[PDB]
DNA sequence: AGTCTGACGCGGCG
DNA sequence: CGCCGCGTCAGACTGCA
RNA sequence: GCAGUCUGA
């Protein structure tokens, strides 16, 4: 959706925007799992387990 | 229309001459209906009609009778514009002292009456009497006598005297005195006084009186009896839409006057008691002074805001006065502003301009093209067609801006390249698109910056924008000859990624027919961008005849560099791309292309580089992730070792074996050592990869880590920040600067915990608060430099001079800081450069030393070149184009007409925001030489120097000096002269804490004036047990002990006198205080033995070198060359005496006693040698060693500040400032010229006067040139418009008023003020016609 | 923001400030130096006289731009005359000399 | 089309002279009745003037000679 | 603000020197469209005419 | 002119 | 001890005669 | 037009 420059990271040492980017990916990877289980209409047992 | 500006005091009759009527009533307007009041501050009768061509009463309303005066009301039917030019006047009921000539130190009224200001202020404000005429009594003229001392004088001498008070008294004193007689009376008191402390005041007063009599002024004009009134359209009374009138400040300060004056005019007719008319005259005086300059008398008048009212003198001075706010820079039509955006598809000469902005800026051009093409018939019809934005308006607009440059400007315009002209490409957004390569020149980054766009209207302005200011003409920096259009941080990463190589890349080893096959192989996917490959490459070489010769051969390349060869123009070699191209390699590639091929191939090459770098950085996918910041696995070990060491230091402090000082210092030192080990382990882990080669073996290559590639390219960041991402942040500092002893052992990939982060914030906010407050210092220094140097222009092709400074490579110890090539590239030689094989001229006299001549200098290894410079240039009012050198931005000799002063000031003040706020170990191998030597061969055979200003240098195989050190007094060196040395050898040794006095020739020591207890103490220390003698100090003696000075002398074995070589004066060594001698009397000493021992930056540095400020404790220099002695003593100062062998001998120096005086009674000194150690004052350097030594000193001490931060500035730009500092001279002998003795004159004046006086064989004046700071030399110009617009405006205007000066508009600022073509550049050709058609 | 021509200030006849008042951009002191460092004397003269301060020069320039004649007739800025009046409203006789 | 005047600068060996010569010729073309010596390629009179400068067709000496000739021949048209 | 899917990479110079390159789907989905409300006043005055 | 004032900078320079 | 200076451009909002 | 405040580069 947006393309940012990597050369803005190592000069101004705001590494928190990389880790956030890696967490916001993981935090969305969970969402895309639930979005799958809600579209497969999995049981609430499996949804609750995950 | 006019050729100069004259300024003087205004006669009362002249103020009535300006005036169009007397303002008698303080009423400004009528409140019922808003017409002006009769005789008010706004009056249509006096100041002209209120509407265009209509009378105030309506009886006349059209220009049929223009020029009439109405007779119902007296208003003349003319344009209302005359309300901006017609002045009024208030007839002051009593005289009133002008506050500028009373209070603007020195007080011209005080300096003219020879009367102290603290008493004239008392007489003027009606607190004391003064006697106009004395008469036959003790009532002398300038005597002040208080009122109670006056009424007793009412009877003592009757009414024979007349004493007065107030402005009437001072006006009577001024009007009564005679100038031509008073200056004649003072000229003999000045000529007769021998204490110059009074001669200072005498020549001050004589200068003032001669200035008053030479100009047409009269003294009694410094006391207003008529007050002019500014025209009413310049103090406008704006009607507010809120049903109100918003008043000016002057309209108060005038009304406040017109009341009190009027009130006084009643008390002079009601004959009110003289106490109350005294108080009313005092109020009128202070009201007129509050009008002219508010707050000069302390508490300033404030109206209705509890905020001081604005003066007349507050209108013209300061950052908000007319000069800086409205005259020297002004708001501008045909201009716009927007946010900038990258737009990398652009060509170097064009910029994206929004359609919505380019429709507004180019509006009258569009109206013209609409009326021309018949699409409209009237400017109103075309205005409607444009505001509707019909579809034909855009087709018009695409033509209106076809070849029409626009200027783009991003503030602050720190340097010349801050304004550049591009061709507009109409884009559809609202953001100005700006080519990526010009961002470095602008200092622009796209995080929200804005730019102003200005439109050149005239054909001359469009051609100036196209030929001088277009961005394809500005690819070299004017500060130094290095490219400013340099690929930056994405192009260097693209080309770094392209040009690199990997060991087993896809398609390695194959053989390619050329770059085209490499590109085909890459895009097909059949080979990697890094495949180490053999490509047949054809490269074109410039032969001596000028044309290109092709050479074809199979180069070992990668696929990437072969692909990049397709964009490299013909004349360049292949090795320019056969390497991993960092940032510096790319800027060097562009500089090589500019030097070999010229401007047009380079402007094409830069765009091709930008396009291909962006393309292959995109193809790269170069991305930063959290795994790229690889922390070395030794870190958690290395730290846990230093954490041990501090313990075994702390347990020593708890054991008390160390003090807090060395404990703290050793803890810091071991933490810095651990920091360096961590950063070294990090970088050694990070810069190397292991990859399997074609044979299946392992092999180490340079890493492809993204963080590392951005670091190694020079694209962004550096190992100093890769350290903080992957090493440890290391020791941080306190707010005061004392670095906290436990470091941040954590980096930004790990977390800084809350304490390490809090510590980090100290330095973070120090840096931010430093940046927020040093931009002010940098801008102020830039402005001072511009205003000292604005008027320097190149005005001549050659001044024909032969002198010039000697350029040598700077050497600060073991290493060169700048080679000769950096310091002579672009300069013209002053005298023949001949080969080290003597008398064979390597370079003729007047050549511009371009790159070819410079590498010719370096291969034949010449090391010192005499070079022409602006400080040595013979041209009057300007610089010749040869004494300047190269135009740095172009690369050829400088054009006649360049404003080199503004360029110098900008090139110096632009990097200002980047500045902040014992034996000698020879390093290299070479032949050692000694210079300025006074030496002896000691009894141990080794060399012992007994000079103080001798130096020790190293000479390589080629004859060039590679390193240089300073060998102090008493230094004993273990080598010989001319002796070849290897690396690391210590050559010279000395005692850093003591000076030994050295035997000249062998013989017996013999003590003279050595009476014990009175001059000497024989002592021994229980720790040493050895006997010694110490000479009694000044505190160790009473009167009678200072009288007898101890001494030693050498007496040979027959009891006869031995003589130091060179003269028959005896071999005496006079003993100083606290001289510690270990040796005994009667012993025979040898030549070379030590007789006795005597023990011992940033931006403000540049602002203090240019302001030529005297250091706190200056090094004392020897005033003349001669023989040292000490005449007399102890009245606070010891009187050194240098008696030469020739001329008038006696010279004296009252040197403070406490100052460590490193010279003795017997040795000689030359003119300007150091008598006492310390920082030299620049004035003394100039006085004693010439202008060349002071320009060399200032150039070197400024470049030591700039080189510390990596800043590059060609030092022409510094000499240009020094030339403007030492611009004044002082007459030491008048000669047959008209200048009086000791008077400071302009140097060009006295030099041309000497020229014309030697034209007829007479004697010409002689001078001592001065050195002034940039502020004092700015305020001492011949122009009062260049010095009144700079700063200190009231000083400059009062001194130019009482002097009657004349500004002849010869500078750049004077012509910017008045709206003329500056004499620089494309106005220069104009400004010469104006001279060659008006001087004839 | 952009402005070809608009309202002007009252004492000094220079343009107004800011896109609320239809602006006109300040060609400050450092930009005048940047033009002086080039030889752009004609660009600078038009920035001083006919774009802002000259009151007759700017109308002549507008009619010229419309008429396809890109030529200025620059006179003296109105601020300089304002400065002369303000210095003459002190007791100081500043005067242009021919 | 014109992107750099470096070619026109060697012909008129000064940059502050190129501006004045090119502006004089461009005004001859823009408000005089004069026609370009190079083919007008949809350029402005400034760029046409520079393209004339760089081909040796125009400099201050040629402009002065041509203005002198036209002044004399128009003074000749007096019957 | 909004959660945008960012990639960290240089793209043809459109993210040069702190610039940001946004896909058209961020404009289509109105993710960053904001509403601004301006107050304009028309004050009827009493004038002497 | 009474403040139920403000001051609460700094560094050269003359 | 008093006087003189202490970066540039820009946008917004109040309250004021 | 000014003062105050905030903000941007
Ligand atoms: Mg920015
Ligand atoms: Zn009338
Ligand atoms: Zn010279």
């Amino acid at each position: 959706d947006i393309v940012l420059n990597p050369l803005g990271v190592p000069s101004r040492m705001n590494i928190g925007q990389i880790l956030e980017t890696h967490l916001g990916m993981a935090a969305k990877g969970i969402g895309d799992k639930i979005n799958a289980m809600l579209k497969q209409q999995q049981e609430v047992a499996k949804l609750r387990e995950f | 229309e006019f050729d100069a500006i004259k300024i003087a005091l205004a006669s009362p009759d002249m103020i009535r001459s300006w005036s169009f009527g007397e303002v008698k009533k303080p009423e400004t307007i009528n409140y019922r209906t808003f017409k002006p009041e009769r005789d008010g501050l706004f009056c249509a009768r006096i100041f002209g009609p209120v509407k265009d061509y209509e009378c105030l009463c309506g009886k006349y309303k059209r220009l049929k009778h223009r020029g009439v005066i109405c007779e119902k009301c007296g208003v003349e039917v003319t344009q209302t514009k005359v309300r901006r030019e017609r002045m009024g006047h208030i007839e002051l009921a009593s005289p009133t002292a002008h506050i500028w000539f009373l209070k603007s130190l020195p007080s011209r009224i005080g300096l003219l009456l020879d009367m102290p200001l603290r008493d004239i202020e008392r007489v003027l404000y009606f607190e004391s009497y003064v006697v106009i005429e004395g008469g036959m009594t003790n009532l002398e003229r300038q005597q002040i006598l208080t009122e109670e001392q006056y009424l007793d004088a009412l009877e003592e001498f009757g009414d024979e005297f007349d004493a007065k008070m107030g402005a009437e008294a001072i006006q009577a004193l001024l009007k009564s005195m005679d100038l031509e007689q008073e200056c004649e009376q003072l000229r003999e008191e000045l000529n007769e006084t021998n204490s110059e402390t009074k001669r200072k005041k005498l020549t001050k007063r004589i200068k003032l009186l001669e200035a008053f009599v030479q100009s047409g002024n009269k003294p009694e004009w410094m006391i207003l009896t008529v007050l002019p009134v500014l025209p009413p359209d310049l103090r406008p009374l704006v009607p507010l839409d809120g049903g109100r009138f918003a008043t000016s400040d002057l309209n108060d300060l005038y009304r406040r006057v017109i009341n009190r004056n009027n009130r006084l005019k009643r008390l002079l007719d009601l004959a009110a008691p003289d106490i109350i008319v005294r108080n009313e005259k005092r109020m009128l005086q202070e009201a007129v002074d509050a009008l002219l300059d508010n707050g000069r008398r302390g508490r300033a008048i404030t109206g209705s805001n509890k905020r001081p009212l604005k003066s007349l003198a507050d209108m013209i001075k300061g950052k908000q006065g007319r000069f800086r706010q409205n005259l020297l820079g002004k708001r501008v039509d045909y201009s716009g502003r927007s946010v900038i955006t990258v737009g990398p598809y652009l060509r170097l000469h064009q910029c994206g301009l929004p359609k919505k902005m380019a429709l507004e800026l180019f509006k009258p051009f569009i109206y013209g093209k609409l009326e021309l093409r018949g699409l409209a018939t009237t400017i109103k019809a075309a205005k409607k067609m444009v505001e509707r934005e019909e579809a034909v308006v855009w087709d018009i607009l695409d033509e209106v801006i076809r070849e029409h440059p626009v200027l783009l400007n991003r503030a602050p315009t720190l340097h010349r390249l801050g304004i550049q002209a591009f061709e507009p490409v109409l884009i559809e957004g609202k953001a100005i698109q700006l080519h990526p390569l010009v961002c470095a020149a602008y200092n622009a980054d796209f995080d929200g910056d804005q730019m102003a766009v200005h439109v050149p209207l005239t054909l001359e302005a469009q051609l100036e924008a196209r030929a001088l200011m277009m961005s394809t003409n500005n690819i070299l920096s004017p500060a130094n000859g290095e490219p400013i259009i340099v690929p930056s941080q994405d192009v260097v990463l693209g080309l770094y990624y392209m040009t690199r190589d990997c060991v087993n890349a896809k398609g390695e080893g194959m053989v390619l027919t050329g770059p085209k096959e490499a590109e085909r192989l890459y895009r097909s996917g059949l080979a990697s961008l890094h495949a180490r490959v053999k490509v047949r490459i054809t490269e074109y070489e410039k032969d001596a005849n000028g044309e290109l010769v092709a050479k074809t051969s199979l180069k070992d390349t990668t696929v990437g560099r072969a692909i990049l060869w397709m964009i490299v123009p013909k004349g360049l070699p292949y090795s320019i791309v056969n390497q991993a191209l960092g940032k510096k390699a790319i800027s060097k590639m562009l500089n090589t292309c500019y030097r070999i091929l010229g401007l047009k191939p380079t402007v094409i090459f830069a765009d091709q580089i930008m396009y291909t770098g962006f393309a292959y950085a995109a193809r790269s996918g170069a991305s930063v992730g959290i795994d790229d910041m690889v922390i070395p696995e030794k870190k958690h070990e290395i730290i846990s070792e230093a954490e041990a060491e501090v313990a075994e230091i702390q347990e020593q402090f708890q054991s008390g074996l160390v003090t807090a000082g060395e404990r703290y210092n050793k803890v810091i030192d071991i933490w810095a050592a651990a920091n360096d080990r961590v950063s070294k382990a990090m970088m050694d882990n990070l810069q190397t990869e292991t990859v399997i080669n074609r044979d299946g073996q392992e092999e180490k290559q340079v890493s492809f880590n993204s963080i590392y590639m951005m670091a190694d390219s020079g694209a962004r960041g550096s190992a100093a920040q890769i350290r903080q991402l992957a090493g440890m942040r290391g020791l941080m500092a306190k707010p005061d600067g004392s670095i906290i002893e436990t470091p941040i052992t954590a980096n930004f990939r790990e977390g800084l915990n809350v304490l390490q982060y809090f510590i980090s914030t100290h330095g973070a906010r120090k840096g931010l608060a430093d940046t927020a407050l040093k931009t002010a210092n940098s801008g102020y220094l830039t402005r001072r430099l511009v205003d000292v140097a604005q008027d320097l222009v190149v005005t001549e092709d050659d001044c024909g001079t032969h002198e010039g400074i000697m350029m040598t490579p700077v050497i600060e110890g073991g290493d060169v800081k700048e080679p000769l090539r950096d310091r002579v590239l672009g300069r013209v030689t002053a005298e023949d450069v001949l080969k080290p094989g003597t008398a064979d001229i390597l370079v003729p006299r007047n050549t511009l030393l371009h790159e070819q001549w410079c590498d010719l200098l370096e291969e034949n290894s010449v090391d010192a070149v005499k070079v022409r410079s602006v400080v040595s240039c013979d041209t009057d009012f300007g610089v010749c184009a040869h004494c300047y050198g190269r135009d740095l931005a172009r690369g050829h000799i400088i054009n006649k007409g360049e404003a080199i002063g503004v360029i110098a000031a900008q090139s110096i003040g632009e990097p200002g925001t980047q500045l902040t706020m014992s034996s000698i170990q020879v390093k290299n191998k070479g032949s050692i030489k000694l210079s300025n030597v006074k030496s002896v061969v000691n009894s141990s055979g080794k060399l012992v120097i007994t000079s103080r200003n001798t130096e020790l240098k190293l000479i390589d195989e080629f004859g060039r000096t590679k390193e240089s050190y300073k060998v102090p007094y008493g230094a004993v060196l273990a080598k010989g002269d001319g002796e070849q040395v290897a690396g690391g050898e210590t050559v010279a040794n000395w005692d850093p804490h003591t000076m030994p006095v050295i035997t000249e020739v062998s013989g017996f020591v013999r003590f003279t004036d050595m009476i014990d207890g009175q001059t000497i103490t024989r002592q021994t220390d229980e720790l040493t047990g050895l006997s010694s003698l110490v000479v009694l100090d000044s505190a160790e003696r009473t009167a009678g002990g200072k009288d007898l000075r101890p001494a030693l002398k050498i007496v040979d074995a027959q009891g006869n006198d031995v003589l130091i070589p060179g003269t028959d004066m005896p071999a005496q060594y006079f003993l100083p205080g606290k001289a510690i001698v270990q040796l005994e009397d009667g012993v025979q000493i040898s030549s070379g033995d030590t007789l006795a021992r005597i023990p011992q930056g940033g931006l403000p540095r540049v602002a203090d070198l240019f302001e030529a400020r005297r250091p706190k404790e200056p090094a004392i220099l020897a005033e003349i060359s001669g023989i040292v002695s000490f005449g007399k003593e102890t009245k606070g100062k010891r009187r050194l005496v240098i008696t030469p062998v020739d001329g008038s001998d006696p010279y004296e120096e009252m040197i403070p006693k406490w100052r460590q005086l490193n010279v003795f009674e017997g040795e000689r000194v030359e003119r300007g040698d150091v008598i006492s150690d310390g920082p030299e004052a620049p004035h003394d350097i100039l006085r004693l060693r010439g202008v060349h030594a002071v320009t060399r000193y200032i150039v070197n001490e400024v470049q030591d500040v700039y080189r510390l931060q990596g800043v590059k500035i060609n030092d022409k730009h510094i000499e240009v400032i020094v030339r403007q500092m030492l611009r004044k001279a002082t007459i030491v002998n008048a000669g047959s010229s008209d200048f009086l003795e000791g008077e400071q004159v302009e140097y060009s004046r006295v030099k041309i006067a000497n020229r014309e006086l030697e034209a007829n064989g007479k004697v010409g004046a002689t001078y001592s040139r001065d050195l002034l700071g940039i502020t004092k030399a700015s305020l001492a110009t011949e122009s009062f418009i260049s010095a009144a617009s700079f700063q200190e405006t009231t000083r400059v205007l009062t001194e130019a008023a009482v002097a009657g000066k004349r500004d002849e508009l010869r500078g750049l600022k004077e012509n910017v003020i008045v709206g003329r073509l500056i004499p620089a550049g494309t106005g220069y050709a104009y400004h010469q016609d104006r001279m060659r058609r008006r001087a004839a | 923001h952009a402005r070809s021509t608009g309202s002007y200030s009252l004492v000094t006849q220079q343009p107004l400030g800011g896109k609320a008042q239809f602006g006109g951009q300040r060609f400050g002191e450092m930009e005048v130096w940047a033009l002086e460092a080039y030889g752009a004397a004609y660009t600078l003269q038009e920035m001083l006289t006919v774009k802002s301060d000259d009151v007759n020069g700017r109308t002549k320039m507008y009619k010229n731009i419309v008429d396809g004649n890109h030529q200025m007739e620059p006179g003296m800025p109105e601020s300089f005359n304002v400065l002369l009046k303000e210095i003459r409203s002190l007791g100081i006789n500043i005067e242009l000399e021919d | 089309a014109r992107v750099t005047v470096q070619d026109a600068v060697e012909k008129i060996g000064n940059r502050f002279d190129l501006v004045l010569v090119a502006a004089r010729r461009a005004r001859q073309m823009q408000v005089g009745g004069k026609d370009p010596l190079v083919p007008e390629e949809n350029d402005k009179t400034t760029v046409i003037a520079l393209r004339e400068i760089e081909e040796g067709l125009i400099n201050n000496q040629i402009l002065d000679v041509r203005e002198r000739q036209e002044q004399q021949e128009q003074e000749a048209a007096e019957l | 603000g909004q959660n945008m899917r960012v990639a960290f990479m240089p793209w043809n110079g459109y993210n040069f020197e702190d610039s940001i390159l946004v896909s058209e789907r961020v404009v289509q989905e109105d993710r960053f469209t904001t509403i601004h409300i301006q107050e304009l006043a028309c004050v009827s005055r009493d004038t002497k005419l």
